[PDB]
């Protein structure tokens, strides 16, 4: 796992160094960096395109202690097109993102053929303090990724969509 | 050295944290007292050298194929020591 | 018993650097913060900043961010200040305070001659009233702070003193004419007979997650 | 009709007979679950195999379902002399905004 | 859990005619419900679809009966309700409500109302 | 150096552990024999100076400000990592 | 957070010593103090009176090793007026305080305004070698702090409380 | 030294491991596209000498005693920290 | 606890060295090994007479990290002579034996006094990547122990067994 | 009748009426919810509301209520002509050990 | 879930009546029980309650009614009793028995037994 | 929850006869059945016992009836038959069937049914 020392305001990958101080645990920090800041497509049709279904992966829970401001989060209240539930229930210690500008709610039917879904990128679902591997049913989630780093020594706003086929490539929104 | 290969860069970084148990509080360090948990959190922006920004966005990218991996191997549903393990084996190279 | 001992009077020129002690005892220094206190004669309190023993961090006010130091001393158990540029403004009452449990400045100790923010406001700054009324002293803060809201009474001569702690908590030893009640940005002091020993300012402070610990505009009687 | 279904199956009884349901990419081939329906003449229709091959509870175990590609098909392992009904495969279209689509009908007949 | 239908006739074409469904035994407000028509002699058809209050109470119909029929629930009665307008000859069929009451799939199927028109 | 604050100090302490995986066991150590949830417990009574005591009771009074701000910030339910996270920072800052 | 060693049979607060000797995790040691010692008000009344109903503040649980003899304890079956439960379910590897003379256990009805009761004075609920910041159903549980040490190198009574508009000024016991 | 009390002990071990989160992979690192929960162990065989393997079977038979009462004393319902521990209290004997 | 180091391919118990060498994570290593490699027997009649049920004492659960292959696998749906369920249920993260040759897969009725089933010889039920000390309900397991070190610098076949009186001496199988 | 309710509440159809509810600090100030029952002639009280604001299910959503210090107001935002019933506001009480509070009786007619 | 009420009369002042309530459909041993009576053209009045067995089965009763009516259950019948002893003018109203049995309140409220006291 | 017993009669000795038992208000296909009958004038005896479909279906029987009683259940009926051949004069009792729907032990006993064997 790569980490980050901040030299001469210089970012650079840890690799003996023997010149490096790490006198205490408050200087490792982690931090969970949303991928809007890179460029991606924010557009709900597009974000969608990167989440997929599948079964046997169980999900995995990492910890972070410090976030980016959101300008896009998205919820999901998704059901199979017979009322069952498609997504798993939040559990216990787990809640939406803290800091979200727009919250894009999205809801509808469509089909499910995995027990989880997953990025298809790799990336984590920012939850609040803790970065997942899948999505849980109507909680406010971001996605990006989390770094690991030592250091040196509001108003939101919901957006409703009703989306029909989700997952597929036929999806109609509102 | 850390070369950004993102398509885009954000120099701004808005990022949310939370307060330092050394911090100076008064009463609200009381549970009872204390705020929700929406009002636990310190804000802050940070307008530095664009080159930290873009580098620490670039170091998130390399970090997320060991992550995976890790979280993979291990079996329990939550993990905390992440940092704790780090820890170790930087003492443990340093050795002294 | 907790006792906090000052320096003598001290006179500077015009141009020069001081610095000022404060001496604690009775209690273990390292887990409560100091806070020191500026008054003017013939004006309010005027808080100037906070210096925890433990870990070393400071915090100061805006009027103050460069023209005071603080530093402490665990072994000896004091606390330092030090002032660069005294002007001829500067020449005013200094006290050092300890922040309490629950975030009160219980105790003071004796004078030493020489936005993002809650704002804490009184309604009125003098209050005439004869023996046997009923006075009632109203502060105003311009957050949500829950009850954590103290009074303070100052006489002629003599450091404030606490009397109402949390809003509604009485100091043991305060004698029972005095009430204090209120929530939320409201907040009252009543005392239910006013003697001919009531007579002092009467300050308002808020302790509630706001580094910037400042005093009300002060209620003369 | 949507999904297409033979005719008609008839069989010895006490064989094995199997019932096909042919749909495509966005009625089968898009995830979604084929559902097996059993209306004996004269009375409402009896879902024998929900999702795609589990079985609710009071249904005999001789009706068994499996999925392949973007086709579907119902296996009875005992054909008993009271197997004797039309037979029909339900499913959702991702087209037509996730609306049920039903099979022609398969007659079950019983030799 | 039952469910029993009501309100079929013989009807001329270009006419109108409400169906109704009265549930027991379940929670009406927390289960979608479901219009299935079949003609004699027939395959079945589905007519359309009405979800929960909890998911905002939209009803979905089939192309061919789209603009012409409408689907309403009364939670508080825990009946369902079909209005249909401007019958035509290829609308004789058997109607069906169906119902999902516990999601391990213990379905409800209607005894059937005959809704016949011709001239 | 700890002053007792508190109005009342008891000079005895009566406490219970647990037992050591290095002590002097029989057949016991097997779940199967061993004793119930109410039986694995060491007793014990320190009638030693009193001002260890009060000052014992004084120490853990001051603790409760700075664990409450440490419960706050994290997010697990529960926590068994703070005296190993004490243990990493007394080694990193001795560094030898 | 305070770090106590023991030096020549007087307790210290840690702050770079070098004198200090640390060579096991043995010797560091987590000590559980119940609050009876320091004087407070063991009365069922008076205790009830320092515990509050609130809601937004998630529970936490920490983890101590030894304990302190309590001579009073609290079980608590409170519900709301009408029947619904107002304390939550106990989680499991939750238990009772081990050592306990008397058991003050206290039923009847009250207000609930919050999903949780917490402590007004900042105190911790301890538990089997746990202490957590709230209330749990049917759990007997002793008031107490935590600390942190470097060491150097039964029968139980229960009483029956019947108490009516529980967490207010008008409550009757019995 | 440690000597073997078993009455019978197997010369082969056949063990399986997890993948190192340092080793070559391709597009399998993403929960998405990877392998299923069986499909995440690699297989080997150790024929080495004869010796190291029944030691490390006997090794483990003491262990036994010592790990079960570790496990009664401790309250949490999983234990992830054993190795961790080990490191630290290893590092705390060295002292460099 | 006793450590292992391997030292010149011979394997010795740690006891200060200052020739010992621990520079990283990895070469710590927890390995369960299966009772079937020490000689016992494998029997399903033989394996089930070490088998208890007691109540109590609370479950354990220890994680270890590499694993030996199995020749003999035990599954158990046992249940009380009224229908009444025996064993509890698997948590959430516990799976079964990964390698496992043959899989005894045994079910009946038989009397269970206690809450949990617990090994009389107080060794470990193996699970993937987590040995605990009590049986889960259908979940394949193998009896082990686990050992930690330091490093130095797949066809299955299912048995069904039919069983009564499980846990007695007058126990009857198929 | 320890709580307040105004005798008559009238409006046009298709309006939104509330009806106030007045308790006390003992009453509604102690943290106790406030239930609202529905009384149609000849038939038993129907809970339309229960808690402080949360509704029973098979009930309009029309109806909703809120607290605002020591008092409670019941909205009901289409004023339907089925609406015409006595409507009760429910609390407990501090004192009296517990005991059930009723409001007088808002009797309310669809203009 | 259903309850009926029966044992009402035209009784004469200073007489004693009992009313019974039967349960259905729920577990009536872990509900709560109440009684709540209505004058003639005048408002709900609380009359008692009753608390389940696991609570100690306490009952309360109201300041007009205390010491004169007594409230019992019969956990075995799955019936609840109210005696009424020393009636008087002003104890004429519709009485009914509450309970709620799904705590997320579904509650049942009895048709209503009529009991008239005149001279 | 209810069970309901028929299919008894006088038979001869040596003829046969097959009693059926209705379930309702309970999942059948999950919960286990027995049988035991009842002499005149005596106490209660075991007949058999048959096992849920998840659990195989297996049948007990008991040493007395072994080899001449058969018991089975139709999980699509919710109906429990047991088929008796062989009657002897030892047989005339009162045969019961008993199941537990819910495993908090809320058990269900059948009325009866009486199968008399006289010559
Ligand atoms: C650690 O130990 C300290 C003690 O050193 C604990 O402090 C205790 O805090 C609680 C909560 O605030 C106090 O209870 C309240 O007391 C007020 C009245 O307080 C006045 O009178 C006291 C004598 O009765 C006197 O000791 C007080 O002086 C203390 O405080 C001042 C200012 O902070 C300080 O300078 C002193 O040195 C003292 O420390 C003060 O003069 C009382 O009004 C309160 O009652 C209200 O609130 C309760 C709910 O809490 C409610 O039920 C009532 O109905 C009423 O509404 C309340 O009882 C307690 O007095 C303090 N202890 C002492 C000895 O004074 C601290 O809590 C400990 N930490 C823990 C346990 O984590
Ligand atoms: C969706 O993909 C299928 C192939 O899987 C293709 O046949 C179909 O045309 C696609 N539909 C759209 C709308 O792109
Ligand atoms: C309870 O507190 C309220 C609010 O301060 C007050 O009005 C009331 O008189 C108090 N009652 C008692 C019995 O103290
Ligand atoms: C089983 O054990 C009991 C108790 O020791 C004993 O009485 C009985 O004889 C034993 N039966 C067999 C078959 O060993």
């Amino acid at each position: 796992i790569p980490l980050g020392v901040i030299h001469n305001s210089t970012l650079q990958v840890s690799d003996l160094v023997c010149r490096d101080k790490l006198s205490s645990t408050n200087q490792l920090r982690s931090v969970g960096l949303n991928l809007e800041g890179n460029g991606v497509a924010t557009d709900v049709p597009s974000a969608t395109k990167r989440w997929g279904f599948r079964s046997g992966v169980p999900p995995k829970v990492v910890n972070y202690e410090a976030g980016e401001w959101a300008e896009n989060c998205y919820n999901l209240e998704i059901k199979k097109p017979d009322g069952s539930e498609c997504l798993p229930a939040a559990p216990d210690g787990i809640r939406g993102f803290p800091r979200c500008r727009y919250v894009h709610k999205v809801s509808g039917t469509g089909p499910c053929a995995g027990d989880f879904a997953f990025h298809k990128e790799g990336a984590f679902f920012l939850y609040d303090r803790l970065a997942s591997t899948v999505i849980y049913r109507g909680t406010t989630f971001a996605e990006g990724v989390v770094a690991f780093l030592i250091l040196p020594q509001y108003y939101s706003t919901t957006i409703r969509y009703q989306a029909t086929g989700f997952g597929t490539n036929e999806t109609e929104y509102l | 050295a850390i070369v950004n290969a993102q398509p885009k860069c954000n120099p701004n970084l808005h990022y949310w944290t939370t307060q330092d148990e050394g911090a100076a509080i008064g009463l609200a360090w009381i549970p009872y007292f204390g705020p929700a948990a929406e009002g636990i959190y310190t804000e802050g922006l940070m307008h530095n050298q664009d080159g930290l920004i873009c580098g620490l966005r670039q170091l998130a990218n390399e970090t997320t194929q060991a992550l995976q991996l890790f979280l993979r191997a291990t079996t329990e549903l939550r993990t905390f020591s992440i940092l704790n393990r780090k820890a170790i084996d930087f003492l443990l190279q340093r050795w002294g | 018993q907790v006792q906090l001992q000052q320096s003598g009077t001290e006179l500077v020129k015009p141009g020069a650097s001081v610095k000022l002690s404060c001496k604690a005892s009775g209690y273990t220094f390292t887990s409560y913060w100091m806070h020191w206190v500026k008054q003017r004669p013939g004006q309010g309190l005027e808080w100037i900043g906070e210096i925890n023993p433990r870990n070393g961090r400071t915090d100061f006010s805006e009027k103050f961010k460069s023209k005071a130091t603080l530093t402490v001393d665990t072994s000896s158990s004091t606390a330092f200040i030090q002032l660069s540029s005294l002007t001829s403004e500067d020449s005013a009452v200094y006290y050092c305070a300890r922040w309490g449990y629950y975030g009160s400045s219980d105790y003071w100790g004796q004078g030493t001659a020489l936005a993002s923010d809650i704002v804490v406001t009184q309604s009125h700054k003098f209050m005439s009233t004869s023996v046997g009324d009923r006075v009632s002293i109203t502060c105003k803060a311009s957050q949500d702070v829950s009850v954590a809201v103290a009074w303070y009474q100052q006489k002629t001569g003599q450091s404030p003193k606490l009397l109402i702690y949390s809003a509604s908590y009485r100091i043991t030893g305060v004698p029972d004419r005095f009430t204090g009640s209120g929530s939320g940005t409201d907040f009252t002091f009543t005392i239910s007979s006013v003697q001919a020993e009531d007579m002092a300012v009467y300050y308002c402070q808020q302790h509630y997650s706001t580094p910037p610990w400042t005093f009300g505009g002060g209620t003369k009687l | 009709s949507v999904l297409t279904q033979p005719p008609s199956v008839s069989g010895a009884p006490g064989q094995r007979v199997t019932i096909s349901c042919t749909g495509s990419s966005s009625n089968i081939g898009a995830g979604y679950d084929v559902y097996w329906y059993q209306q004996l003449p004269g009375t409402a229709p009896k879902l024998l195999i929900y999702g795609n091959s589990n079985r609710p509870s009071g249904v005999p175990d001789r009706f068994s379902g499996s999925k392949s590609g973007t086709s579907a098909s119902l296996a009875i392992t005992g054909l008993q002399a009271e197997d004797e009904a039309d037979y029909y495969c339900q499913s959702f279209d991702s087209s037509l905004r996730d609306s049920w689509v039903f099979g022609g009908g398969t007659k079950l007949t019983v030799l | 859990v039952q469910l029993v239908e009501s309100g079929g006739g013989l009807v001329k074409p270009g006419g109108s005619l409400r169906l109704s469904c009265a549930a027991s035994g379940f929670t009406f407000s927390n289960a979608w419900m479901n219009w299935v028509r079949q003609a004699p002699g027939k395959g079945l058809e589905w007519v359309g679809r009405i979800k929960s209050k909890t998911d905002g109470g939209a009803a979905d119909y089939a192309a061919p009966v789209k603009g012409r029929f409408t689907i309403s629930r009364d939670d508080s009665k825990n009946t369902l309700y079909l209005q249909m307008n401007s019958l035509k000859t290829e609308d004789t069929a058997v109607y069906f409500c169906t119902t999902v009451y516990r999601y391990n799939y213990d379905s409800v199927w209607g005894q059937g109302t005959l809704v016949t028109v011709s001239s």
